[PDB]
């Protein structure tokens, strides 16, 4: 095994949820542990040291167990910004341990969803044609393109503060000349009532 | 704050690089890591007080050294294509901290052959008029396509102030031809408003890309434009009626 | 570590066989004093006139603590008993050797441990008293000892000598024999 | 062979340019085993192994002593750099010089200190670099050094041969001439 | 002044 390992696949959680990290470590004789958080392309930084009592700090809580080797994250009531990949760190002798990291990914909670495929105004500056998939749950997941001419992003979330909406979208374009909204999202499973308003 | 220059870089294969790091006030250890794409940080070595305290598993054309002032700078000698990563430093104010200060990294692209680099096209797309009647908000999409390396930085302008509000990046950019090992890229992004806020005539938007790319010491034989450092811009107005 | 001057201030040693003690200083590798723990007393090695003084009511409290820590390590290691080294001997002339001149023969006793050893000195294979004293045990960075026994002698045709090691680490008394070139 | 259980502890002091680096290696050893260390660097104590881990988590904890350690660079090694001023480091014995032969020449080189040396053969003025074979600086334990340093000589007729030792303590170099016999 | 050294810390029982 590796001297740090840590929970794989990305957690998907919802907004307000509590989100349990967990790492282990193969050196008994490892001193001390860290926490780090890592945006995407981005550099670690400094979350919270790691003490067997447990070590809390607002809505964040790191504890460790060294007769099992275990180190531990609780986050409560998750927000947006939690999103990001977290690195448990250990310290031994002459030598400082990043695990691999877990990626979190904090979902709005959609109220009122209004999924719908809206087919933008085309750029004069662009040969492309972009149809926007917006305002479904959380639940929705977004799968890519089979057309190799089509490119479909993942799922982002924006948040207007000023209103207080926060709603999730999909961005699919292309150049072909048979581009059209109808089934640009064809290879996802999308919800049954989503609106495809005419171009 | 800690300090790393430069923040974008393009070599050749064959090449050397030598990067610099300066740390926070008063700090006196430093140390180097590598962060490749799928692999996570890779420990190079840690400095304190001039001398090398501990070093990595890289061989030993990666090389580094620190000053008297706690600078340290890090060397590659022939650089590989598979070199290409971030390269980051961090700073802390005794050796062989837990508890360390990272710069926000050197982004280093090793390539074949410049022919490859290209500045993105950018273009901004308006709200749908179906969007606007069915839920009261209007959404602007920013595209950058056609960009290599991925040395670029997306912002979006309203009314010349820039603007994190009601926007979304894509995390990282695409790969226009995910078979290619030198595919240019493509990123999104989106801009969300009020239908009167996109309604109003004096309101103006914009999508801005800083584009890293070569510079004038960077030998450019070709006919098209050189690829250098760039912004490349578009833009829209309030629609009225 | 890579440094221009490197001091122990100081070496402390303690061991359960037979309950035995050292404390020293060491300046770049030389002794500097040790602390007679049973006489209390400082015993100066500098080669020069000082003034220096050094209470050894220090070392006594010191090695007790070292004492402390000793006896709970060994439960908590198990019993893990120190491992018997093999020594390494070399016998040499202080100076160039001339018939009938004093001069001073060295016995140097490397990798030392654990720190329990006799060293004696024989001459035309007569055990040898006068004129011979040595150093305290001295540390190494591998945190094993050497040992030097001086023998101040009168270089001479007929006289022949050996230095006569014991340690547990040997399945026999060692001799290292030296002779007068000739 | 009879058992034996051995504790070390050494407060150790290195010196890089006179006082200009400071540096303080206090180091817990167990048998041979060093399990604990404070180094004045990282300013708290490090587990060497796992047996010294529970000694350097409750060293760290008690906030006056991590106070004492981090003072002692200053109190110690510093404190008695000033006494080593006049002292030791005043400690300036000239070597004596001396050729024989041992086919070796033996450049012999004894009771000087510092260690600081150097050694060089000649033959017929010419510096001979190759076929020059040291021993390592030899320890008397008395404060003083030796070294003995040979040339592979091949006896040629007048062939002169020189030894020429620099130290601290000369201010000019010393040199011997050999001339075969 | 006196030259000074260092004094080891008792592990806990
Ligand atoms: C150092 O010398 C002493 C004294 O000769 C050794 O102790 C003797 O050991 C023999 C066994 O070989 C016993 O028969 C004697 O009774 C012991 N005498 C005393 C006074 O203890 C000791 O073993 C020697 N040390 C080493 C490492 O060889
Ligand atoms: C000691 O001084 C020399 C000469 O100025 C210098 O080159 C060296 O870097 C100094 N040592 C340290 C540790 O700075």
């Amino acid at each position: 095994r590796k001297e740090v390992e840590q929970d794989p696949g990305p957690f998907n959680v919802p907004e307000g949820a509590t989100v349990a990290f967990n790492c282990t470590y193969s050196n008994s004789a490892s001193q001390s542990f860290f926490w780090y958080r890592q945006d995407c392309r981005k550099e670690p930084k400094l979350l919270m040291s790691v003490y067997s009592s447990g070590n809390e700090d607002g809505r964040f809580t790191a504890q460790l167990n060294r007769a099992s080797q275990y180190i531990s994250l609780l986050i409560r009531d998750s927000k947006l910004s939690d999103s990001a990949t977290y690195l448990c760190v250990v310290m031994g002798f002459q030598k400082l341990v990043f695990g691999t990291g877990t990626r979190l990914l904090v979902s709005p909670n959609i109220q009122n969803p209004d999924p719908a495929v809206y087919q933008l105004r085309d750029s004069k500056s662009s040969d492309k044609s972009v149809c926007l998939f917006t305002d479904f749950d959380s639940q929705t997941n977004v799968s890519q393109s089979k057309d190799s001419d089509v490119y479909i992003t993942d799922k982002c979330v924006l948040d207007m503060r000023s209103m207080d909406f926060k709603s999730n979208s999909a961005v699919a374009w292309s150049n072909k000349s048979d581009f059209a909204c109808a089934n640009a999202f064809n290879n996802s499973i999308i919800p049954e009532d989503t609106f495809f308003p005419s171009p | 704050g800690v300090t790393q220059t430069p923040r974008y870089l393009i070599k050749t294969r064959g090449q050397q690089v030598t990067l610099s790091c300066s740390p926070i006030s008063g700090h006196r250890s430093v140390s180097w890591y590598q962060q490749t794409p799928g692999q996570g940080l890779q420990f190079l070595f840690e400095y304190f007080s001039e001398t090398q305290r501990n070093k990595g598993n890289f061989p030993g054309r990666f090389s580094g050294r620190q000053f008297s002032n706690s600078r340290s700078e890090m060397n590659v000698s022939t650089l590989e294509l598979g070199d290409s990563a971030l390269y980051l430093c961090a700073s802390s104010l005794r050796a062989e901290s837990g508890e360390l200060f990272f710069g926000e990294g050197s982004r280093l692209t090793v390539l074949e052959d410049l022919n490859k680099v290209f500045p993105p096209e950018v273009a901004v797309f308006e709200p749908s008029e179906a969007e606007i009647s069915h839920t009261q908000k209007a959404t602007l999409v920013c595209l950058a396509t056609g960009f290599f390396p991925d040395h670029v930085e997306l912002s979006w302008w309203v009314n010349g102030k820039e603007v994190h509000s009601g926007v979304c990046t894509d995390p990282q950019p695409l790969k226009e031809q995910p078979a290619l090992n030198d595919s240019r890229y493509a990123l999104s992004s989106r801009l969300r408003v009020s239908a009167t806020f996109w309604q109003n005539p004096r309101n103006h938007f914009r999508c801005q890309v800083q584009f890293y790319g070569l510079s004038e010491n960077d030998e450019w034989t070709q006919d098209r434009a050189k690829p250098v450092t760039q912004i490349v811009s578009a833009e829209a107005w309030g629609r009225a009626d | 570590i890579v440094a221009d001057h490197v001091a122990s201030y100081g070496v402390n040693l303690y061991q359960s066989y037979g309950p035995s003690g050292q404390f020293t200083h060491e300046f770049d590798g030389d002794e500097e004093f040790y602390v007679d723990l049973e006489r209390k007393e400082t015993v100066w090695k500098l080669p020069l006139f000082h003034r220096l003084r050094f209470d050894p009511q220090f070392a006594l409290t010191n090695i007790a603590v070292l004492k402390h820590n000793l006896n709970i390590l060994i439960k908590r290691s198990n019993s893990t008993a120190a491992t018997n080294e093999v020594p390494e001997v070399t016998v040499f002339s202080k100076s160039p050797v001339t018939l009938g001149q004093p001069n001073t023969l060295i016995c140097l006793v490397d990798n030392i441990f654990p720190p329990v050893v006799n060293i004696t000195w024989l001459s035309n294979g007569h055990s040898v008293t006068e004129g011979v004293s040595e150093t305290s045990f001295l540390s190494k960075s591998d945190h094993s000892f050497f040992k030097i026994s001086y023998l101040t002698f009168l270089p001479s045709a007929d006289e022949i000598y050996d230095c006569k090691v014991e340690h547990w680490g040997l399945d026999e008394p060692l001799l290292k024999h030296w002779e007068p070139e000739t | 062979s009879p058992e034996d259980f051995v504790y070390q502890f050494k407060g150790m002091c290195y010196f890089t340019n006179g006082t200009e680096r400071v540096r303080l290696v206090s180091r817990s050893i167990y048998n041979r085993e060093e399990i604990v260390r404070f180094d004045s660097d990282v300013g708290e104590f490090r587990a060497v192994t796992l047996l010294g881990l529970p000694a350097a988590e409750y060293w760290n904890s008690q906030k006056d002593i991590l106070e004492r350690k981090r003072a002692a660079v200053d109190r110690v090694c510093r404190h008695n750099y000033q006494l080593e001023l006049r002292t030791t480091l005043q400690r300036r014995v000239e070597p004596t010089v001396t050729i024989s032969p041992s086919n070796l020449l033996v450049c012999s080189v004894t009771d000087f200190y510092p260690a600081q040396i150097k050694v060089r053969w000649f033959r017929n003025g010419q510096e001979e670099t190759a076929g020059v074979v040291s021993t390592p600086l030899i320890r008397n334990g008395d404060w003083t050094f030796q070294i003995l340093v040979m040339l592979e000589m091949t006896p040629q007729r007048g062939d002169v041969y020189t030894c020429h030792v620099e130290h601290p303590s000369l201010q000019s170099p010393i040199t011997v001439e050999w001339r075969a016999q | 002044q006196p030259p000074a050294s260092e004094q080891e810390q008792p592990v806990l029982p």
